[PDB]
């Protein structure tokens, strides 16, 4: 019942590739980055999403009105 | 930070006396479930967007560039041989999802890069953690508020617990009513 | 893949049987006995028994023990206890009514379950 | 294992290398077709090509598939021996029990 | 007996067991520990093929960088040295990486079934059309330390922490 | 009351009988250490050898200790413990089952989660279309309209990843049940023959004598019992480890040839070029 | 007996554990710990001590099974009922006649 | 799951409706002949075989309960045997 | 003969009748203890067994909610499959 | 000279998977009992199977004595102690009339 | 040998036959056979069993309610 390791490929056949570190010359690609006010608006949207989905616990609804 | 402590005993009561559950209580629980499930997706989105605010261009190209998204299946030599993969062929291998497109847009966006490690990860986990915890907390608060205005057995139990009463006393007080009005005691 | 390891003699099997035979020879060395006081009832044919000539070794080892040779015999009176009680029970007179009402380990007794 | 393993291996190789042969035959121009442009907007393709990515994305894809659809698959497997079985009518809740005035 | 090397033995002893002798250590005997690893290479990626970097090519590039020439001359000399090194390694038998376990350069892709045009069972890449005289460095590099025993991945959960 | 959910647990002689199993380990002092050293070095070569070795040693010596306590120190649990199936499945088999997953769990987990991305394994995979199929479509195979049945596919693929880890579980259960059956059935058969002999001799007191001898029969039965049970324990251990090899440890065969280094005293770097 | 040797009667007692009471006291300890520490909802303490319990309760309260499990609502052994024709009807009528 | 529960049913509808119609026909004919021959199962053996063959057991049980109730109504019996029968509502 | 098939009474009715049977078995113990002339403290030790059995039957009745009618449950009825119309994930909802 | 062997059991445990093995073993055995053996054997509703001669032969050193019923009277004493500690009315359960989920 | 989901390759990039050769037939026949095949065998069998049991599902619980009257 069930298979064996002898009946299957190894953990070295899968995942056979060792590591090679790539490097690239700097032409100036990571310069002149725009959207300087992006994260401000992102944080604003996050806080807005949290506020609309906010619900304060109102135990006064359990007051003995009857 | 106070509704869950009552909701524990209320949930125990509901699990025991689930026969006394109406349709509206079921809908309340389903709504809490919906909020809980959406909280996972909100946490994932917040994690991505937060960690992306501290990722260098290399950390993003690790997720866009098919040189890095192919390390499991493809030899690195297939990428060193120029012309092995064509431009359209390299294009179809790139990820097309919304996260990949967000990052592609984010290449040209100014951010605050950090070295790949625990801080770049925490800057996503903290917003995600707060989002998840706060959404679930407010969901439980909404659940309790909905139960309190519910004219049912569970609403009465929740009300009796919110007064500041003990679990056993509230169970007895509510079961004294259940035996009379609901079950029709002998 | 093609490591070319030389044979390791420690992985061979050329000492286990010699060692076991050394242990058995040490055991059998204590079976050496003097001619004086020797007696062994042979079979009716005149041939020796199996267990007979290998009692001196066992009891020569019992001689060397310290605790078992004075303790392991204390379970032996219990054998004679059984020998006596069995014969007591082979012919014990009992009440027919109690045997028919409360038979011991009899089948189809509903009070037991079956 | 069975002795039919090499048969299945031959058939697997057949389908794999025939699909590769088709991909070589049709040559470039696949990115201009509608199939590619629609798959670019298809979440199934996003998931399938994210599965094989590195960084634990195989675990992510497997666990996501489980959490989403594999639970329904477990239920489906459990329900194969339930469809043929005589079951009673569903005792639909009368939605009368539970209501109680507040006080 | 299966893992250690018999040539790094005395250096291993001098580096790790000199608190027994009390003698000073030579750093070169610690550099000898790199013999457990393979040969560290650097492939410069071109528009045609990757070329292995050598002391000669690096010396020539440093010389060109020191001469402070115009880029029309700088790039020309760099590409001349690059094609020279390409020919040199093609005569050597390709880069060292082609015949190293865990790394490798794929050959020309195969043509499957009816796509095979008689004897031409292969389909060379696009860059085969480019003439070799146009060999230009892409500005991209691939470092291959070939650390089969020294690499930090195989260290473990404990050695890294320590 | 309604809220009171009551459970009855059974409890017997556990503490003092389990303490001495461990206290004896200082006396045995891992006499089985060399055998398991030899076998582990036969079956695997890695940095994490000692880990699995220690595990097996502990497991094995405990078994051995219990066996001797089952043969000699006959009190309370030591008699039943080898006749119980829970001890042979959970007290011996589960530890040996989870030992490679606790030592090599990282690699096995990565392998298993990669095999959910099922694909045909090609030797000397110098193909280009294979890569595009594996990345774009996810697999070598045709995955067109398999999402239509994804609900089953996922779970089925999960089994497809662990199917080659399952015979280890089967062999563990099989040999635990084998040891249980062996001990129980042989003890029962031996006692049954003894009781039949006692019935023959009690009804015939001419034979109700120490007819073989006080020590002869006992010595012979001692030797028979110890020889048989030692053979069975050796079978259990050796076969468990051979099946561990043939089922779980052949995944981890990664032979790296030794490549000579040349650039020892100088290394090319990012600053050499840039 | 041999079977008597294959028996473990070295038991000492029966440990009785009211898991309901123990669960109640565990929940009470969790509430007391979270109140005394004045811990917020975003804390790992509050999360570990609240979220899984609330999740499991919501799951067990949201469940609306059309049918109960296999061996509780169907797949049950039932003696065959008497038919309204043939021999069963004749036996029923004969019973009615004999009784009356 | 998806094909079995969202594409199969419109395809299995008619094959099942025909079986239902045939079972109802055989049931009606069998119980009609039983009404004729005074609940005797000796002459109408062909219809009994058709009833047992076409209609399944779970349907046969409901039809037997219904005929018990009908016989209670028309006065052929009193206190019909409902020992092992579904007491739903 | 016999047959493997559906439960006769619904789950709610089954639990109700079980509670009624245990009610009877407890009332009989109580009446017998009263006939024997036992007090409250002795009556407790007498009929605590039947009391606990009644309480367990009541717990079973209270724990089971009969299902609510909706489109998913009706479609599962048509499909004749055991289905929870309160789960978006199925067996994995246990972990989410 | 510092060693976790003599100065920190935690770092020793962390640095040795063969120290994790017994803990995982223990956790797995307890989980097995919790999932399978807890409710089927140890619960009060499922404790009479120990009286079965097929599934629990001679759990009391003999066949179970049903005339005596030690389980019943032990558990009845314990339930009586619960009732006296809680001061519950024995006859309050008999005043209940449960409804039916009509229709 | 004969591993699962494994296949060797010759110098021409072609799969070597382990048991049976099927590379003599033209590409059109292979594409016809394999266009509808997948990397999945037992799921289709389980699906056909489920479809058989769905075609042969029980509807007594609907008969009791009167949906077929
Ligand atoms: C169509 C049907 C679905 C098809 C399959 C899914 C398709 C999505 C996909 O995965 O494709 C890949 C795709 C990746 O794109 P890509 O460009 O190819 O990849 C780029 C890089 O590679 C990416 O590089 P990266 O590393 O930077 O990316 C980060 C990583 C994420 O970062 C991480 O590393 C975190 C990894 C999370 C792992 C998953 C959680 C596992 C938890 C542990 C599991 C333990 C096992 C439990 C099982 C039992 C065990 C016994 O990205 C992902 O892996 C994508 C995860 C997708 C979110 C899934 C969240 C699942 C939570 C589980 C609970 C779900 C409950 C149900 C939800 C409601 C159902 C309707 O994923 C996405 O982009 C989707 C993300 C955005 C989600 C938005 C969803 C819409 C929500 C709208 C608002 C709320 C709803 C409003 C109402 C709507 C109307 C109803
Ligand atoms: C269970 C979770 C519960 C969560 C609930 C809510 C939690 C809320 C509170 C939790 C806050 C975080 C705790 C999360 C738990 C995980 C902790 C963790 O994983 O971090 C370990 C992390 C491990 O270090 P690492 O990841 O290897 O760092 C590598 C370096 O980045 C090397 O890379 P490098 O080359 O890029 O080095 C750059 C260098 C300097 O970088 C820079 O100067 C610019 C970098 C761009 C900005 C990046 C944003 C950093 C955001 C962190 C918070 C900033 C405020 C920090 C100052 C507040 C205290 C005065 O270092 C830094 O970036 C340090 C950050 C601060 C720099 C100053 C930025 C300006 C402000 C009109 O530990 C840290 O480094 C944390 C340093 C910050 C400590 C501040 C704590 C504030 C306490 C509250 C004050 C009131
Ligand atoms: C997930 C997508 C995000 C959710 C969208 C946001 C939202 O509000 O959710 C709406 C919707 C309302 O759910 P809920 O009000 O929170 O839960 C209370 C009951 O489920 C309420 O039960 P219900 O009858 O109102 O369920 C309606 C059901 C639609 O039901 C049908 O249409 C069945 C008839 C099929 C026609 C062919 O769902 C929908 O209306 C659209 C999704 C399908 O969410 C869902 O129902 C989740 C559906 C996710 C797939 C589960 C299976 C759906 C189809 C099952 C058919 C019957 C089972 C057959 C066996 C095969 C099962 C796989
Ligand atoms: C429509 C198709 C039309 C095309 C049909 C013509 C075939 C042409 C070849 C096309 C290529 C192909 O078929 O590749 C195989 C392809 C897939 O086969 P595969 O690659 O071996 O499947 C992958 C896995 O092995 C199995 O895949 P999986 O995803 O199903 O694996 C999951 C499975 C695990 O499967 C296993 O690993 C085995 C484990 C043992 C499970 C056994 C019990 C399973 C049952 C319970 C479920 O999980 C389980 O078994 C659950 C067990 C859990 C137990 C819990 C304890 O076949 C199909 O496309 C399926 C449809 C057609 C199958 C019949 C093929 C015809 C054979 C006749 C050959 C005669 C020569 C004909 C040529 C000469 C003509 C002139
Ligand atoms: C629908 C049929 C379901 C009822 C029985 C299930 C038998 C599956 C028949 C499908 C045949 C395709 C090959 C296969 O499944 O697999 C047939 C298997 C071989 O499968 P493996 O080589 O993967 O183990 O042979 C068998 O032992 C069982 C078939 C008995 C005939
Ligand atoms: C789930 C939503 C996926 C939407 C989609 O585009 O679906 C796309 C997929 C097909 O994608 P592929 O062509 O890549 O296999 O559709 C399916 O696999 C079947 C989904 C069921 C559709 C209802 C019938
Ligand atoms: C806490 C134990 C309370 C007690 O007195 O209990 C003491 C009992 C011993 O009582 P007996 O000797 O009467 O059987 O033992 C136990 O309950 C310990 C159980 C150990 C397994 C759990 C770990
Ligand atoms: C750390 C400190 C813990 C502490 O102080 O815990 C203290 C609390 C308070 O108990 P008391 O207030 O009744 O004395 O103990 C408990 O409530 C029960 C703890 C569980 C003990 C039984 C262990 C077996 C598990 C079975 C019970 C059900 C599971 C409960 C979740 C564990
Ligand atoms: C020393 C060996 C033994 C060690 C045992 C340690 C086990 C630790 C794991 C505890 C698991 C917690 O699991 C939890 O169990 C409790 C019962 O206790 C279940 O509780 C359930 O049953 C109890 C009573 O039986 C009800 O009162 C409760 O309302 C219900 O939810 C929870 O639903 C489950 O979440
Ligand atoms: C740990 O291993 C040691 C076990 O060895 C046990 C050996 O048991 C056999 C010993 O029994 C014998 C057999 C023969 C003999 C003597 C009868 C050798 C033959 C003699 C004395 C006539 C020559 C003595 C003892």
């Amino acid at each position: 019942m069930g298979g064996k390791a002898s009946e299957a490929v190894t953990i070295a056949f899968r995942f056979p590739h060792r590591t090679t570190f790539l490097v690239k010359q700097n032409v100036g690609q990571k310069l002149n980055k725009g959207h300087q006010t992006f994260w401000q608006l992102v944080a604003g949207g996050w806080l807005f999403f949290l506020l609309i989905n906010r619900t304060s616990f109102k135990p006064k609804l359990a007051a003995p009105k009857v | 930070t106070h509704a869950e402590l009552h909701l524990f005993d209320l949930d125990e009561f509901m699990q025991t006396y689930k026969r006394l559950q109406t349709r509206q209580d079921w809908l309340i629980e389903n709504k809490c479930k919906k909020s809980r499930l959406f909280s996972y997706v909100a946490a994932v989105i917040a994690f991505t967007v937060g960690k992306s605010a501290t990722m260098s261009d290399e950390a993003i190209l690790a997720k866009i560039d098919p040189y890095v998204t192919s390390e499991v299946r493809v030899q690195r030599g297939a990428w060193w041989r120029s012309g092995y993969f064509t431009k359209e062929e390299v294009e179809m291998m790139t990820p097309k999802g919304p996260i990949a497109r967000y990052y592609k847009f984010l290449l040209g966006v100014r951010r605050f890069p950090l070295k790949h490690g625990a801080l770049s990860w925490a800057c996503g986990f903290v917003p995600a953690w707060l989002t998840f915890t706060s959404l679930n907390h407010w969901a439980q608060n909404r659940r309790l508020n909905r139960y309190l205005t519910q004219e049912s057995v569970f609403g009465e139990m929740a009300r009796e617990l919110v007064r500041g009463k003990t679990a056993d006393e509230a169970t007895t007080s509510v079961m004294a009513r259940v035996e009379k009005e609901i079950l029709g005691v002998h | 893949a093609a490591p070319a390891e030389k044979p390791d003699p420690a992985l061979d099997a050329t000492k286990a049987l010699p060692k076991a035979l050394e242990e058995v020879e040490f055991f059998q060395s204590y079976a050496v006995r003097r001619k004086t006081g020797f007696h062994l009832f042979n079979r009716a044919t005149g041939s020796p028994t199996i267990v007979g000539p290998m009692f001196y070794n066992l009891y020569n080892f019992v001689r060397i023990g310290r605790v078992s040779k004075y303790v392991c015999w204390l379970s032996l009176p219990l054998v004679f206890q059984r020998m006596w009680m069995k014969n007591r029970a082979t012919g014990m007179e009992y009440d027919i009514d109690l045997e028919n009402y409360a038979p011991f380990e009899a089948k189809k007794n509903p009070m037991h379950g079956h | 294992s069975s002795p039919l393993v090499p048969v299945w291996n031959d058939l697997r190789a057949l389908q794999v290398f025939t699909s590769q042969e088709y991909m070589q035959k049709r040559g470039p121009g696949f990115t201009n077709t509608l199939e590619y442009k629609l798959s670019c907007l298809n979440p199934v393709k996003w998931y399938d090509m994210m599965k094989v990515m590195p960084g634990g994305k195989a675990f992510v894809g497997t666990a996501l598939g489980l959490a989403l659809f594999g639970g329904w698959g477990v239920e489906f497997v459990k329900n194969i021996s339930v469809m043929t079985k005589e079951k009673p009518p569903i005792d639909w809740n009368n939605e009368k029990l539970g209501h109680l005035t507040r006080s | 007996h299966r893992l250690m090397l018999d040539e790094v033995t005395e250096s291993y002893k001098e580096i790790f067991y000199s608190h027994y002798t009390g003698q000073l250590r030579d750093v070169r005997k610690c550099a000898h520990l790199r013999l457990y690893d393979g040969t560290s290479t650097v492939l410069l990626l071109t528009n045609k093929e990757p070329v292995e970097l050598t002391s000669e090519l690096l010396q020539k590039w440093n010389a060109i960088k020191a001469a402070k020439l115009s880029p029309e001359e700088e790039k020309k000399a760099r590409n001349e040295a690059l094609i020279e090194a390409y020919k040199e390694q093609e005569l050597h038998g390709g880069p060292h990486v082609k015949h190293m376990q865990g790394y490798g350069i794929p050959a020309d892709t195969p043509l499957l079934g009816e796509n095979a045009k008689g004897d031409q069972y292969t389909q060379p890449p696009e860059s085969a059309s480019i003439p070799l005289e146009q060999l230009e460095w892409t500005g991209d590099t691939v470092f291959i330390p070939a650390e089969y025993r020294t690499e930090m991945e195989d260290w473990g959960r404990e050695l890294t922490k320590l | 009351m309604l809220n009171s959910n009551i459970y009855i647990i059974i409890y017997g002689g556990i503490i003092m009988y389990s303490i001495m199993i461990i206290i004896q380990m200082f006396l045995y002092n891992f006499s089985n250490k060399i055998y398991i050293e030899v076998e582990i070095n036969k079956y695997i070569l890695s940095k994490n050898n000692i880990d699995i070795y220690w595990i097996i040693c502990n497991c094995t010596i405990i078994i051995i200790i219990t066996t001797l306590n089952h043969i000699i120190n006959k009190i309370g649990i030591y008699n039943m413990i080898e006749y119980n199936i829970c001890y042979w499945l959970i007290g011996t088999g589960l530890g040996l089952y989870i030992s490679p997953f606790i030592v090599f769990g990282y690699k096995f987990f990565v392998y298993i989660m990669d095999l959910n991305n099922y694909s045909l394994n090609i030797y000397h995979n110098n193909n280009k279309m294979n890569d595009i199929q594996q990345i774009y479509n996810g697999t070598n195979y045709n995955d067109t309209m398999i999402f239509f049945i994804k609900d089953i596919n996922n779970i089925f693929t999960i089994y497809r990843s662990i199917n080659f880890f399952m015979n280890w579980l089967y062999q563990m259960i099989y040999y635990g049940v084998r040891m249980w059956l062996v001990f129980v059935l042989h003890s029962f058969s031996l006692g049954s023959f003894g009781e039949l002999i006692t019935v023959i001799t009690d009804n015939n007191l001419i034979f109700n004598v120490f007819y073989i001898g006080l020590l002869g029969l006992g010595f012979i039965l001692y030797l028979i019992v110890i020889f048989y049970l030692g053979i069975q324990i050796y079978v259990y251990i050796s076969f468990s480890l051979s099946f561990l090899h043939s089922t779980i440890l052949l995944f981890l065969v990664n032979y790296i040839p030794h490549y000579n280094n040349k650039s020892i005293f100088n290394t090319f770097t990012n600053k050499s070029i840039y | 007996s041999p079977n008597e040797h294959l028996m473990f009667f070295d038991f000492s007692s029966w440990l009785l554990v009211d898991f309901g009471k123990r669960w109640e006291r565990w929940v009470s300890f969790k509430k007391s710990f979270l109140t005394t520490t004045r811990s917020p909802y975003w804390s790992p303490q509050f999360f570990l001590l609240t979220f899984f319990q609330l999740r499991n309760s919501n799951v067990k309260l949201c469940e609306n099974w059309n049918w109960a499990p296999k061996g509780d609502d169907f797949n049950l052994l039932h003696n065959s009922a008497a038919e309204p024709f043939g021999r069963d009807l004749k036996a029923h009528l004969e019973r009615e006649a004999g009784a009356k | 799951s998806l094909p079995t529960f969202f594409l199969a049913p419109p395809l299995t509808e008619p094959f099942r409706a025909r079986h239902r119609r045939k079972c109802i026909e055989k049931k009606d004919t069998f119980f009609q002949c039983l009404d004729k021959n005074k609940n005797e199962t000796e002459p109408c053996e062909v219809e009994a075989s058709g009833y047992s063959q076409e209609c399944p057991d779970s349907w046969r049980r409901y039809f037997n309960e219904q005929r018990w109730k009908a016989l209670e109504l028309k006065g052929e019996v009193k206190h019909a045997n409902l020992k092992n029968t579904q007491q739903h509502f | 003969s016999s047959y493997t098939g559906a439960a006769l009474a619904p789950k709610s009715e089954r639990l109700r009748l079980a509670f009624e049977e245990k009610q009877k078995d407890h009332q009989k113990c109580i009446e017998e203890a009263k006939g024997k002339g036992l007090k409250k403290d002795e009556l407790i030790d007498a009929c605590a067994w039947t009391h606990r059995k009644t309480i367990l039957a009541l717990k079973d009745w209270f724990a089971y909610r009969p299902p609510f009618q909706d489109r998913r449950s009706k479609w599962a009825e048509y499909c004749s499959i055991r289905h929870d119309s309160g789960s978006w994930l199925g067996w994995s909802q246990k972990f989410f | 000279v510092y060693t976790n062997w003599q100065s920190s059991y935690t770092r020793l445990f962390v640095s040795k998977p063969w120290m994790w093995h017994p803990l995982a073993w223990m956790t797995l055995s307890v989980g097995i009992w919790w999932k399978f053996g807890k409710e089927s054997l140890c619960n009060e509703r499922s404790f009479y199977i120990h009286t079965h001669p097929k599934w629990a032969p001679h759990k009391f050193h003999t066949v179970y004595n049903w005339s005596r019923d030690p389980i019943k009277w032990t558990l009845a004493e314990q339930y009586a102690s619960i009732i006296r500690n809680t001061n519950t009315d024995i006859e309050a359960v008999l005043k209940i009339k449960l409804p039916a989920n009509a229709n | 040998g004969e591993l699962s989901e494994y296949v060797e390759v010759n110098e021409k990039g072609m799969p070597k036959p382990q048991a049976l050769s099927l590379w003599n037939m033209p590409y059109a026949k292979r594409r016809a056979l394999t266009k509808f095949a997948r990397g999945v065998r037992w799921q289709f069998i389980v699906l056909f069993i489920a479809l058989y049991n769905f075609k042969n599902r029980d509807d007594s619980h609907l008969l009791r309610r009167g949906a077929y009257n």
